[PDB]
């Protein structure tokens, strides 16, 4: 003899609809807990944020009247003693880490009480608090501390769930202000900063257009497949690539040879801003293939080194070029001055072989 | 009745535009904050064995959030792969149903707006510049530029 969860539900909105009392929502509460308390072992979690939902009720409650610690404390407090929802259930081979990230939520409930209420500094560099007391952080380099504690063991517990790759893909790829908050060399923190930034790069541009803003701190006035020179020169002298202007705000135009003014080993390129099209290939004097070459202009400066290539169905002929083109225009008529001729051009000189440009470091294409 | 951002991504989860209204004229950087939000959003796809989506006649507006600040959500047509998203500055917020269904409605404003401006052929092959500054140029009268129409 029992009914289902939908008599649950309008009972619950019925219950809502009851109107003209004076308390602070106790009569939604008393069901929102028995449906949570018959909302726990279900392996569900649907219900779980019908909770959070009736969470954020709560806080909209909260928050019709929280400004500037009169009530802004008050309505942390009472999400401070409404983090039950990490203190009700709490188990291992659970329904995969949603206590997890509903404590992930209630540490950003936390972090904006402790970066709001009259405070100073900021962990994230948030101003998440706009214009408008269990005392955790009575120091801001303790506020630091106790919250990269906070950020770093709720972190990776997240991820002992079904594979999202959702907060410390993003959050600990987020470990700028882990250790560059006020300390420069972030060699002992460079395990996100300066070396898979590419991950935003290959994702949508302008989040790792300030992600690689940090990332060259750590080599703009620090010494010392961690090994290298001058070999972050991806992030370096290829970042001008998602470096949108480059005649407003050229230092990162002039780093790209600044840091190669005083180089000296190779590497790879794409050859993106400057792009290069062929055209109609044609005959010379004795012994000059000469085929032609048209090449767009985006980057500054001049003075290459480069040659064409074109393989052929056995062995690539690599039909060559001038090597001092000094690209500063589009579609220019690049030179190519060709010898070693593979037969003639036996029509199965199918130009697949690449047409690379090096200045100490090479560009493929 | 503001958006804080305008959000567009398709099938291949390239994001097509993070637009934030007035970060020229007024506040700056916290763009960066805002398409970091867009990308919580876009890996928070599905995760932790919550569902946004059970009717498959209409796609109506899914699941709210709120975080750090903002009060986002997600709109998934799941027609030709569109995957758009909105949120909502939480400090002017009066958390109503008609307010919900206000913004379900002018989700399928925008919704109508990305579909009028995805086959006009008066310019063909507007697909990389300026097809982005003509659907900005929709976007930015429709939530503001109301205040000279009287």
């Amino acid at each position: 003899p029992f009914e289902s969860s939908s008599k649950s539900d309008e009972s619950l909105g019925s219950i809502i609809i009851e109107g003209t009392l004076d308390k602070f929502q106790l009569h939604k509460y008393f069901f929102i807990r028995r449906l949570r308390l018959l909302k726990l072992e279900d392996q569900t979690l649907t219900a779980f944020v019908g909770a959070f939902q009736l969470i954020k009720n709560f806080i909209e409650s909260i928050s019709i009247e929280y400004r500037k610690s009169v009530r802004l404390l008050e309505f942390k407090h009472y999400f401070i003693t409404s983090m039950l929802s990490y203190f009700e259930f709490e188990n291992v081979s659970n329904p995969l880490l949603c206590e997890i990230k509903a404590e992930l939520l209630m540490l950003k409930r936390d972090n904006w009480v402790q970066g709001v209420m009259a405070t100073s500094g900021y962990r994230l560099m948030d101003k998440n608090y706009p214009n408008s007391k269990e005392t955790f952080v009575d120091e801001t380099v303790f506020q630091e501390n106790f919250l990269t504690l906070t950020k770093e063991i709720l972190s990776l517990f997240n991820k002992c769930e079904g594979k999202r790759q959702r907060i410390v893909d993003i959050l600990s790829i987020e470990i700028g202000l882990l250790y560059y908050q006020g300390k420069k060399y972030e060699e002992a923190v460079s395990l996100f900063l300066s070396c898979y930034e590419y991950y935003t790069q290959t994702n949508w541009n302008s989040i790792g257009l300030k992600i690689l803003q940090v990332f060259i701190d750590s080599l703009s006035h620090c010494p010392k497949g961690e090994s290298v020179s001058a070999s972050a020169v991806l992030t370096n002298a290829f970042l001008n690539i998602l470096k949108l202007c480059k005649d407003n705000d050229s230092k990162e135009i002039w780093w790209k040879k600044f840091m190669d003014l005083q180089m000296k080993v190779h590497l790879a390129r794409a050859n993106v801003s400057a792009i290069e099209v062929n055209l109609k290939s044609y005959g010379f004097p004795e012994d000059i293939s000469t085929k032609t070459m048209r090449l767009s202009l985006k980057n500054m400066g001049g003075d290459v080194i480069v040659f064409g290539a074109s393989d052929f169905l056995l062995k690539k002929g690599e039909n060559k070029l001038i090597l001092e083109c000094r690209d500063i225009m589009y579609g220019e008529f690049s030179l190519l001055s060709f010898e070693i001729i593979v037969e003639g051009i036996t029509f199965v000189k199918e130009f697949p072989e690449n047409q690379d440009e090096f200045i100490v470091v090479p560009e493929i294409y | 009745l503001r958006p804080c951002f305008v959000s567009l991504i398709d099938e291949s989860d390239k994001p097509i535009l993070i637009y934030v209204p007035n970060e020229a004229e007024n506040e700056m950087n916290d763009v960066l904050k805002y398409n970091v939000l867009s990308n919580i959003s876009l890996d928070y796809f599905e995760s932790a064995l919550v569902e946004w989506h059970s009717l498959d006649s209409k796609p109506l507006l899914k699941s709210i959030f709120q975080l750090e600040g903002v009060s986002v959500f997600a709109m998934l047509i799941k027609q030709t792969g569109l995957k758009i998203v909105i949120g909502f500055e939480q400090k002017s917020l009066s958390g109503a149903d008609d307010e919900f269904e206000a913004i379900n409605q002018i989700f399928e404003t925008v919704r109508k707006i990305y579909i009028r401006v995805k086959c006009n052929p008066l310019l063909v092959s507007g697909d990389e510049k300026s097809i982005i500054k003509s659907l900005e140029r929709k976007f930015d009268e429709l939530f503001i530029s109301t205040e000279v129409e009287l």
